[PDB]
């Protein structure tokens, strides 16, 4: 109720604001192929892709079954800095799960690790311990994983989709795999594509305002004024938002760092060519 | 704005030099059909000064204002041409192959400015090319 | 601290019971014993199925899952409603779990209340 006013911007693909809605930005995906375009990448080692996902089968009796998923990592682990943070978001279905009654699922996840002598995760997210009464739903799983401190040089690195199946009885289960994202940060923002498949339709086309409410942001699409961007804001070469007036607000940048800012005009779906950079430097606190 | 500006994407790593010349009634675009013309096989040549700049694949050939003009563009692969009834213009690229051609209409923002800079934030202000 | 005393407190039990002390669309517990949830919605003291279901599972390690309802409409819905509940399937002993019916944008009570049903296996 105070009298400090705050401007909340949110992003969708629809003129209404419902179609793909986010009060946060979309950061770009640092796995590849994660379209499922064809048996590659992320999918390489899957059985088969068809339609947007992939399709793969563990079946193991005591034993530890897994897929490499190291095709489908941009850059190796040991790139990333110790402390950083990174977000892991999936959607996973299972068509069918076959695990008897003296059979335990355990160490079930998609992970980044060291190897022999370590194998401490980098880069982690678990999947469903037991989804038999959920069978044939999408269900989107996120994890923010914290970079830990490097190894010896000695000390290699594996991205693996992992399983163990113990017990007597063989246990096995059929899983689909739709849209696998990592990205820098706390927040498993909306999908995107790698940098290097990322295409101008890729990105937001609209923009949704409202101010002078509490410092947090509304999470309905009609408390927004959406319009269609005409600009594109791109932050050290990296989009962080637009807008459909000459003006825009860089937020959340750290103190006494520099930054390049330029900016792209849209004509729906046609991007002019990025504008000359122009840098500037936060101020220092006291 | 700063002139009229033609895009030349190709397919080189690096900066192809583009030679920029204008002719009229060359064969195939005079009025009355082919050798109705003054001049067979075209008018007088003028070689047209451009300012060149660079981005990956995309060069951008800055011609003066008064060159300015519309017209079908046509993409032969070693020469892009800018056809207006009677009037070509011709860019002729070395060392890479014309992928795509046009005169640049979505134009890059121009007057950027950073203002009300604090320790957590900045804005960014611009004017439309 | 409240996870062992509610493990202790249906030690014995094949069934547990619980619901925010706000009436709210979250609740909070500590599994007591590997167990399968029941989530049910109501409003105004009155149980009610159909309309968007988004319903989200978090672990105090980070760890979320967002399952979206898309109704059975396939058919010759039309005398379908669904859902009238939720079922989980492998919850483990010990662990804490945040459940929530995150709000809709077009339809549905925007705020009712969650019950979660634990069964043991
Ligand atoms: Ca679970």
């Amino acid at each position: 109720m105070a009298d400090k006013n705050y401007l909340h911007t949110a992003y969708a693909n629809s003129a209404d604001g419902t179609d793909g809605f986010t009060t946060v930005y979309p950061n770009l995906n640092l796995l590849v192929n994660s379209s499922a375009k064809n048996k590659e990448g992320f999918f390489k080692n899957f059985d088969k892709v068809e339609n947007g996902y992939g399709e793969v089968t563990m079946k193991g009796t005591n034993a530890w079954v897994n897929k490499d998923l190291g095709e489908g990592f941009s850059i190796q682990p040991i790139n990333y800095k110790p402390g950083d943070k990174y977000t892991m978001s999936v959607d996973v279905m299972f068509t069918s799960w076959n695990v008897p009654a003296g059979t335990t699922i355990s160490a079930f996840w998609m992970r980044q690790r060291y190897t022999e002598n370590s194998w401490k995760e980098i880069c982690t997210i678990d999947l469903p311990k037991d989804p038999s009464k959920m069978l044939n739903q999408w269900i989107r799983i996120t994890q923010t994983s914290t970079i830990p401190p490097y190894e010896d040089p000695s000390v290699g690195t594996q991205a693996i989709l992992n399983v163990g199946f113990f017990g007597q009885q063989e246990g096995s289960f059929t899983i689909r795999v739709r849209n696998p994202k990592q990205e820098l940060g706390s927040i498993a923002t909306p999908y995107m594509p790698s940098a290097s498949e990322v295409t101008t339709a890729d990105w937001p086309k609209f923009v949704g305002t409202y101010v002078d409410t509490n410092p947090v942001s509304s999470t309905v699409s009609s408390k927004y004024d959406w319009d269609e961007m005409k600009y594109r804001v791109y932050l050290d070469g990296t989009p962080v938002g637009g807008s459909k007036l000459l003006s825009f607000d860089l937020e959340n940048l750290k103190a006494g760092t520099s930054y390049n800012v330029q900016v792209s005009q849209i004509n729906g779906n046609v991007e002019s060519d990025k504008s000359e950079s122009v840098a500037f430097k936060t101020t220092l606190p006291k | 704005p700063s002139g009229f500006n033609v895009v030349i994407e190709h397919d080189s790593e690096y900066q192809p030099d583009v030679k920029v010349t204008y002719y009229k009634n060359s064969i195939g675009t005079e009025a009355n059909g082919f050798d109705t013309g003054p001049v067979f096989g075209g008018e007088r040549i003028y070689n047209l000064a451009s300012s060149l700049s660079y981005i990956r694949n995309k060069i951008n050939v800055e011609l003066p204002s008064v060159y300015a003009m519309a017209g079908e563009v046509v993409n032969n692969g070693n020469e892009l041409l800018l056809i207006n009834g009677t009037e070509i213009m011709r860019f002729v690229i070395e060392g890479a192959t014309i992928t795509k051609g046009y005169v640049e209409k979505v134009k890059p923002p121009t007057n950027l400015i950073v203002s009300d800079v604090t320790s957590t934030s900045a804005k960014i202000s611009w004017e439309n090319g | 601290v409240d996870g062992d005393f509610t493990m202790k407190k249906f030690a014995d039990s094949y069934v547990a019971f619980f619901a925010n002390k706000g009436s709210g669309n979250t609740v909070t517990f500590t599994a007591p014993w590997d167990c399968t949830a029941e989530v049910e919605l109501f409003y105004h003291g009155w149980g009610y199925s159909g309309g968007e279901w988004e319903i989200g599972i978090t672990t105090p390690s980070g760890l979320t899952q967002i399952y979206e309802a898309t109704g059975y409409t396939n058919g010759h819905n039309q005398a379908i409603s669904m859902p009238t509940k939720a079922i989980y399937s492998g919850l483990k002993k010990g662990l804490q779990y945040t459940f929530d019916i995150r709000d809709a944008n077009g339809r549905g009570p925007k705020h009712p209340m969650m019950i979660v049903k634990l069964y043991r296996n």
